[PDB]
């Protein structure tokens, strides 16, 4: 793996230490762990974002590393990223896994994140909580109780973040 | 840099 | 019988800038978040639960590098440290 | 001189409920998550920082208590441990 | 304190251990460190929170307790609720704090806190990040840098929170 | 019990 390695006692460390407020790791020999990667980089109006396969390239490692079975999505548009979420939602090995990450990388505006078929006229918005919802207990009773972790590369607006101070 |  | 179950719970959303801010990206390197985020994964999922990353991917943020963001956590429903373990 | 600052940093909010959902209070006895956020404050403000604070909070809450709620934390731009210190 | 006191060498054993990655607490002798509770227990339209005495009693001798002088401001409205916000944005004792907290403590619905002239029908909301953008570096360039703790007691909807699962 |  290109992640540093806990070795043995370590590990063993950190349950020893807080084992009644640490999230259950299930067994390597069995578990079955998925991640999903959702990535535009060709829009059909506003500019493609060149860079792009190296993130893929550079999370799609990172997750396999850390033990993850990684699905790549390209280029979708609110609603097929809805629809591979509900998939998503509904694979079987969520049973036998004991986390899940999702990546999402994309334009975004403060309402959410841009699919491809975004213009500034009509909008292919999806909303930050759109994720949350596929996700919950309700509509993924598999992921009920282990971490869903959620990671979201995509502009918030326009503002540039910084304030002037002086001295 | 590019903003996104 | 049936038990009641919290609906959200367990979630944690890291994003790569504040609300109303861009975040920046470059051709031949990719997102500065992702590569950031990347290597503190690399060097610290033996050690830290996931939470303690973030925030030091936060930190590493905290001079504005010419082009500044600062990525924000979010809905974190995380009850109990996520330890991921790494060769394990 | 001028430098630049980021608009926002070193933030945290802590809700009761997860959004769209209630929360619980009572007459005799005020907010079942304002006490409960008390008693971890009294106990832990010595040697948690405030993030594992909230999460200790968030635990209290994981089996429902019939009534059920599971606080949130949000909006976090901490950037570094803040240890209260108390006595200091 | 009714709060469980550091010992001396515990506080040094945390400086020493993190001192890098902790914010910076400034001298007891000279902090002047400030807090603020926005409460709304009587509304005109809907119920009164029978109960909140309890919570600013139990909040307003915990902040105390941790170290800051509390202003306590009642029954508001969205309105009262950011003119308060931007006063204390502009308390002179924050240059000489290192953190705060504010509590808001009210009914609450989705969009966010409600004020007290709140009904169905004209909204008395505050917005969840009105309460950001005014304490922000560029509102409050005094507490750039310094941890500002924001705890909101208020309902977010109407769902109980549950699903059922079975076994 | 009631809610907020």
């Amino acid at each position: 793996g290109n992640v540093k390695l806990c070795s043995l006692e370590e590990a063993q460390r950190i349950w020893k230490q807080k084992s009644a407020e640490i999230y259950p790791i299930m067994d390597k020999s069995s578990r079955t762990r998925l991640a999903l990667i959702i990535c535009n980089e060709e829009f059909d109006s506003i500019p493609r974002r060149t860079g792009a396969e190296v993130d893929i390239t550079g999370m799609t490692m990172l997750l396999q590393n850390l033990g993850y079975s990684v699905d790549v999505k390209k280029n979708l548009t609110a609603s097929d990223m809805t629809t591979e979420l509900e998939a998503f939602a509904h694979r079987p090995e969520h049973k036998t896994s004991d986390s899940t990450f999702l990546v999402f990388m994309s334009h975004g505006i403060r309402e959410g994140i841009c699919g491809k078929k975004h213009s500034e006229q009509v909008p292919d918005i999806l909303q930050l909580n759109a994720i949350f919802n596929m996700l919950n207990t309700k509509n993924c009773p598999s992921l009920k109780d282990k971490p869903k972790v959620i990671i979201i590369q995509a502009c918030r607006g326009d503002s540039p973040g910084v304030v002037w101070f002086k001295d | 840099y590019v903003a996104d | 019988a049936i038990k009641k179950a919290h609906i959200e719970k367990d979630f944690i959303a890291f994003c790569s800038s504040t609300p109303d801010n861009v975040s920046w990206r470059h051709p031949t390197m990719g997102s500065v978040f992702i590569g950031r985020l990347i290597e503190h994964m690399q060097e610290y999922a033996c050690s830290c639960d996931v939470e303690e990353i973030f925030r030091k991917v936060r930190f590493s943020f905290e001079q504005p590098d010419g082009r500044a963001q600062m990525p924000t956590t979010e809905r974190v429903t995380l009850t109990r440290c996520f330890y991921l373990f790494p060769g394990h």
